[PDB]
């Protein structure tokens, strides 16, 4: 019973930290993708 | 943590569609990246 309960708890902890990890990757992904988009726009006017 | 049931309108959709194409030789981009050297049957159009 205790084995089952502790596996549940560690899985719960992993699940709890995973969301915030995803959010952080999302945040820094937006940060870089901004500069990606503007650099694309520079290359666009160069094509023009 | 509703992560079993996320939103139906989802960013993940586009990738799977793009993925299935390169499984049939239509796209020669291996990492499933929207870059210029796609192949011979189609032609990527930039999105602004």
């Amino acid at each position: 019973n205790a084995t089952l309960f502790n596996k549940l708890k560690e899985l719960q902890q992993a699940n709890a930290e995973k969301s915030k990890l995803n959010d952080e990757l999302r945040s820094k992904y937006q940060i870089e993708s901004s500069k990606a988009a503007e650099s694309a726009q520079t290359l666009k006017i160069l094509q023009e | 943590f509703e992560y079993i049931d996320p939103h139906p309108e989802d960013p993940r959709r586009i990738y799977r569609i793009y993925k299935i194409l390169a499984e049939n030789g239509l796209i020669n981009d291996p990492t499933l990246s929207g870059v210029d050297d796609l192949g011979d049957l189609m032609l990527k159009i930039p999105v602004r």
